[PDB]
């Protein structure tokens, strides 16, 4: 019953519009949800041009008969989220709807390079017989790595697990990667390392037992 | 000032029973508005699930209501969600929500023809699965200065092989949160959860304030307080 828009891009600190299509809104009209991964929905706008407090200016929107936008003007990077549009049916029983959201793309946000940390097992897990290393990888931007593991200096073919790269509050990205040894595997080698490569560069980080 | 927290278990079985509460803070239930429960499943939208008002009646998604049920308990201020013969189409994070009164009549005060949904909890994670509880192992990552900045150090916890999502990780009860970073868990070839959670540190204190991360399991009822000790 409630149609949107499922992608639109913008071009950082252009204005965007967002549109919503429904019979439902002839009655109660539109609301606006922003909605980011690992988080709730916060509503930024709703009816008349109303604005909750803590939503920024740079947000409005209006509904006109069976038809909604919402605005962003000035778009910044904190911005780029799934929008979804929300209204209340007229009809029968007059249900809550959701349209199917709306997938925000801003481009041209800057470059940022990764740091790379790598934690060595601990002892008292070497002590529960098992080992794992713990590569942690923040502040890049865009979210795209390649994570790769070397035992001395050969290839780790098992035992890698690396996350899918998520936001930070900054609007960079993080991302972590794992490789589970046993404590023979461990002991066995010289060293470890990490080896993470971001947009052509790389940065390499190794452990020692001791 | 209105507040909304879910509580619930994150763990069910198929064809069991879903059983949610929202407990309502900074205002009373016993008002006009429409206490609502909204689910996210994992890389899809938002579904509404149903709503009901004290004193008045329920309304729910007409998919899910040969399912769910709403329930209200004016005694102690909250709100309930039961989902019956759950499947893995029910998994996701599960929230509840306020809606404030609308008229289907002429004549009312002008707020009362929009529909929004105002308040939001935080969310509760539910998992359906066959597979049992496990609670997390949790490790201490000695504190190390190679990738800070100058005069900080890094330490902080692994939370390993826990089952299901999620855990919760405070440093010193809550007293540090400047220079905490909690990474999304992954999930291993195991089927269990892992994460880490790190704080960037003044070296000059590594010797002299004590660091505790405070991890939280709810699915597992497992709490680990772990010390992080620089090593030697």
């Amino acid at each position: 019953e409630l149609t949107q828009d499922p992608a639109v891009s913008v071009a950082l600190g252009q204005t965007v519009r967002i549109t919503c299509q429904g019979d439902s809104l002839r009655g109660y009209s539109a609301s606006w949800y922003q909605l980011k991964p690992g988080q709730a929905p916060v509503l930024v706008i709703y009816g008349k041009n109303n604005r909750p407090s803590g939503i920024p200016d740079r947000f409005s929107g209006s509904t006109s008969g069976n038809r909604a936008s919402l605005i962003i003007t000035g778009t910044q990077a904190e911005d780029e989220a799934d929008y979804y549009c929300n209204s209340r049916d007229t009809n029968g029983y007059r249900p809550v709807l959701f349209g199917g959201g709306t997938k925000l793309t801003v481009l041209g946000q800057p470059k940022g390079a990764p740091s790379v940390t790598l934690f060595p097992p601990s002892s008292e897990e070497l002590q529960a017989n098992k080992a794992t290393l713990v590569c942690l990888i923040s502040d890049f931007y865009p979210g795209a790595v390649t994570v790769a593991w070397k035992a001395d200096s050969s290839p780790v073919k098992a035992g890698v697990e690396t996350t899918t790269p998520s936001k930070q509050s900054n609007n960079k990205y993080a991302a972590s990667s794992y490789l589970s040894l046993t404590p023979e595997q461990w002991k066995s080698h010289r060293s470890y390392s990490c080896q993470v490569t971001h947009e052509g560069s790389t940065v390499e980080k190794t452990v020692a037992p001791t | 000032q209105v507040q909304l927290q879910e509580s619930g278990p994150g763990l069910v079985k198929p064809s069991g029973t879903l059983s949610l509460t929202c407990a309502i803070s900074g205002g009373s239930i016993s008002s006009s508005n429409w206490w609502t429960w909204v689910r996210q499943p994992p890389g899809k939208g938002l579904q509404w699930i149903g709503e009901i008002q004290h004193g008045g009646g329920t309304n729910y998604n007409p998919s899910l209501k040969s399912r769910a049920t709403i329930f209200v308990d004016v005694s102690k201020n909250h709100f309930s969600l039961r989902l019956s013969s759950v499947t893995a189409a029910d998994t996701a994070v599960y929230y509840c929500a306020k809606v404030p009164p609308y008229c289907t009549s002429a004549s009312c005060p002008d707020d009362y023809y929009y529909h929004y949904m105002d308040v939001w909890g935080k969310g509760t994670t539910v998992t359906v699965s066959g597979a049992s509880t496990k609670g997390p192992s949790v490790f201490p990552l000695a504190p190390s200065s190679k990738s800070t900045s100058g005069g900080t150090a890094a330490l902080g916890c692994l939370v390993k092989d826990y089952f299901p999502e999620p855990v919760t990780v405070s440093w010193n009860s809550g007293a540090l949160t400047s220079g905490v970073h909690t990474f999304p868990a992954v999930l291993q070839s195991s089927g269990l959860y892992s994460l880490s959670s790190v704080v960037t540190v003044p070296s000059s204190s590594l010797g002299t304030q004590t660091y505790i991360c405070n991890v939280n399991h709810k699915p597992s009822n497992t709490k680990v307080d772990k010390r992080v000790e620089p090593k030697s």
